[PDB]
């Protein structure tokens, strides 16, 4: 889970970490109110997409950059009109871009040097890493392809956590000299602190910056959070938006149900993210395009079958269905009826291409048969996409 | 070191198996799966409930206790994530030789400290978690998958997947050459058993004369597995080796770009592994790789 800049900046602030003062605006001339609200010497103006390359990105109106930095409240109303409402292309968004509907009034700072540090859990490096790079700020890609040597990593031990070695050492190697190296070493630790607190898989500074009057501070910031740790992370993940996921996309969730939309018509209901991938690939192989796949989890309810075929339906662009069941804790023949079930009772349009392999599958096959539905069974996962792609004439 | 228990992947019909989380609502229907399969399952744990009976195996309060009592061998966890962690180090401590986490949604952080201490000792193996398990067809089943589509045969099989295992298994029974061993490894970045792990065993393995390895898009656990084939699997002793990455139609921070399918398949190719670019000729595949080489 990912949340916005404004909303990983008072996660950081609340935990000893230094940040810029910010009020978010949903409106233009909100966005003037609050930079007035400031008292700033200057004001930076950054768009909130929780995608990066704000920098060098272009709007769809030719304002070219999600960042901006003025020092009269008065452009920020004309900047901000040119940003709320907008899709922000850059780098690492769709090509048709990601619509800003937030932007960012923050007490700009100066930035004397720019740097790069990031904490993240890396499997190859068997736990937590501190990585940076003393040529931080915009493309730091560039440069860790170009020159690996303007990278350094120190791994820190989970059971001992960071030491002050360790934070002197990267500290001094990002080029914070003099009384700024115990500053910005003190600073990585209440990050690294920070990092383990919030079950952080990632958490990204760019710039890591170092203002004229001696402030380590974090300007950027990008936080990734461990969905597998929400139980114990109920403040943080109440604070995600979810308006930049689709409204079907969090409908799905409510039943536990991961939703995943694509160009298609054919619609995909499967348990398990590596078979879902694998049905859409062979829907392709066969020719058809597949609507999406709605993750069914091993996990399987029968109420929540009965609500799968309610959201891919609720689609008009789903034009068939493709139920592909292999392997579940849940008896095929229960998994039958909650088709059946959901079938008689939602009176279904698209034809329906059901497999089911899992427990007892020859009872389940009866089950649809024997049901006066427009039920076709399928026997493997090659039959389900031929079928699949045959049924959208 | 910790590669000192990869042999504890290989389970047979000896591997005495305790499960943790018995009388949990999963515990008890994979149990009778196991029972039923004819897994050599002789009871298992939940806190507070040691001395009572279930599906006729007898309950303990610790995976220790179970242990010296039942003398296991082996223990399949399913555990609720929030204490998942905790049932892997109760088994370690214990010195279960091969430990099983099926339970998925475990904290990355808890995994990373699991792990930790699991690469400083090579008593015990760790497959998981969320993974389906270990099966060899006939003698030994730790796991959720469905056993009826499995047959002994002679194809080693490791997925990182979950249930897009069953297809690479039901089609090695369909042509005829069956299975091995068969081992998810899981879809969790921090686990204790990879790719790698596993092809070890495949390799060194006689009853295993081919190899399925099922990937999918995402990290770099197939790049690893091609270096290590490229080295150790290139000579006389070459074992055919199929692959299928799920995702080639799927479409697509700073720090994980600085420390992709296509770069997938050109990898594992590189290798010598074959490739099928449908999930449905996982089977045909590697059965026409064994005709070519004249295995059948
Ligand atoms: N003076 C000043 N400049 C700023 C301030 N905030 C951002 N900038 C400048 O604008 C740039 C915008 O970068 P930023 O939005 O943080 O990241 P980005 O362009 O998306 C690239 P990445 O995703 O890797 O961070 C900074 O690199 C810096 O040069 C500020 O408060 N004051
Ligand atoms: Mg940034």
């Amino acid at each position: 889970m990912n949340l916005q800049e404004y909303q990983s900046k008072k996660l950081m602030s609340d935990n000893g970490v230094k940040v810029q003062r910010f009020f978010v605006a949903d409106t233009a001339n909100e966005a003037l109110e609050a930079a007035k609200r400031l008292n700033a010497k200057e004001i930076v103006l950054k768009a909130q997409i929780l995608a990066g390359g704000r920098g060098k990105g272009v709007f769809s109106s030719g304002l070219k950059g999600g960042v901006h930095l003025t020092k009269d409240p008065e452009v920020v109303g004309q900047l901000a009109k040119q940003m709320i409402g907008y899709n922000l292309a850059t780098k690492q968004t769709p090509k048709e871009g990601v619509k800003v509907n937030k932007v960012m009034v923050a007490e700009a700072l100066d930035i004397s040097r720019e740097t790069y540090l990031a904490i993240l859990m890396d499997r190859s490096c068997n736990g937590p890493v501190l990585v940076g790079s003393p040529q931080g700020g915009v493309d730091i890609e560039e440069v860790a392809a170009s020159n690996p040597e303007l990278i350094f990593k120190e791994q820190i031990d989970i059971i001992e956590g960071i030491k002050d070695s360790q934070a002197q050492r990267m500290a001094e190697n990002l080029g914070f000299l003099g009384p700024l190296q115990n500053q910005a070493a003190d600073q990585i630790k209440k990050l690294y602190n920070l990092f383990l607190k919030i079950d952080a898989t990632q958490v990204e500074v760019n710039p890591f910056g170092e203002t004229p009057e001696g402030q380590v501070v974090c300007f950027d910031a990008k936080i990734n959070f461990d969905d597998n740790a929400e139980f114990r992370q109920k403040d943080i993940f109440a604070m995600d938006d979810k308006s930049e996921n689709e409204p079907i996309e969090n409908e799905a969730a409510k039943y536990d149900l991961k939703y995943i939309g694509l160009d298609g018509n054919i619609a995909c209901f499967v348990n398990g993210a590596g078979l879902a991938m694998a049905t859409c690939d062979i829907i392709f192989l066969n020719g058809g395009k597949p609507a999406n796949f709605l993750d069914l989890g091993g996990g399987v309810k029968e109420s929540q079958v009965y609500q799968a075929f309610k959201l891919l339906t609720a689609d008009p662009k789903v034009e068939a269905i493709l139920v592909n069941i292999f392997g579940g804790i849940v008896n095929c023949a229960i998994i039958a009826n909650g088709i059946t079930k959901a079938c008689r009772e939602l009176e279904l349009k698209v034809p329906l291409v059901v497999r089911l392999e899992g427990t007892n599958v020859h009872e389940a096959q009866n089950i649809l048969t024997n049901s006066g539905l427009p039920i076709t069974s399928a026997v493997d996962l090659e039959d389900a996409a031929k079928k699949a792609v045959a049924s959208v004439t | 070191s910790y590669t000192a228990s990869r042999k504890h992947l290989y389970v047979d019909k000896n591997t005495k198996v305790i499960c943790q989380g018995f009388t949990g609502k999963q515990g008890t229907f994979h149990s009778q799966q196991a029972l039923e399969y004819g897994t050599n399952l002789v009871g298992g744990t939940t806190p507070g409930k040691g001395g009572k009976t279930h599906l006729g195996l007898p309950v303990f309060n610790t995976v220790k206790e179970a242990k010296e009592q039942t003398g296991a061998t082996a223990s399949v966890i399913y555990v609720p994530p929030p204490f998942a962690a905790a049932a892997i180090n109760e088994a370690i401590d214990a010195e279960v030789p091969l430990v099983v986490c099926i339970t998925e949604g475990i904290p990355q952080q808890d995994m990373v400290r699991v792990k930790h201490r699991l690469l400083r000792q090579g008593k015990t193996r760790l497959i998981g978690p969320n993974c389906p398990g270990v099966i060899n067809p006939g003698e030994c089943k730790i796991g959720i998958m469905p056993g009826h589509i499995h047959k002994k045969g002679r194809i080693g099989i490791v997925s990182r997947s979950g249930t897009l295992t069953y297809e690479a298994v039901h089609q090695t029974t369909q042509v005829g050459l069956g299975q091995s061993l068969c081992v998810g490894i899981g879809g969790d970045p921090f686990n204790g058993t990879d790719f790698t792990d596993c092809l070890e065993i495949f390799l060194n393995d006689p009853a295993t004369e081919g190899i399925i390895l099922i990937g999918e898009i995402g990290g770099n656990a197939e790049e690893n597995a091609a270096e290590f084939l490229k080295q150790h699997n290139s000579g006389p002793k070459s074992k055919p080796v199929v692959s299928f990455i799920a995702g080639l139609t799927a479409p697509p921070g700073h720090a994980g770009a600085i420390i992709g399918a296509k770069e997938k398949i050109t990898a594992l190719q590189s290798a010598g592994v074959v490739v099928s670019m449908s999930p449905a000729q996982l089977g045909t595949t590697i059965y026409k790789e064994f005709e070519k080489r004249k295995m059948l």
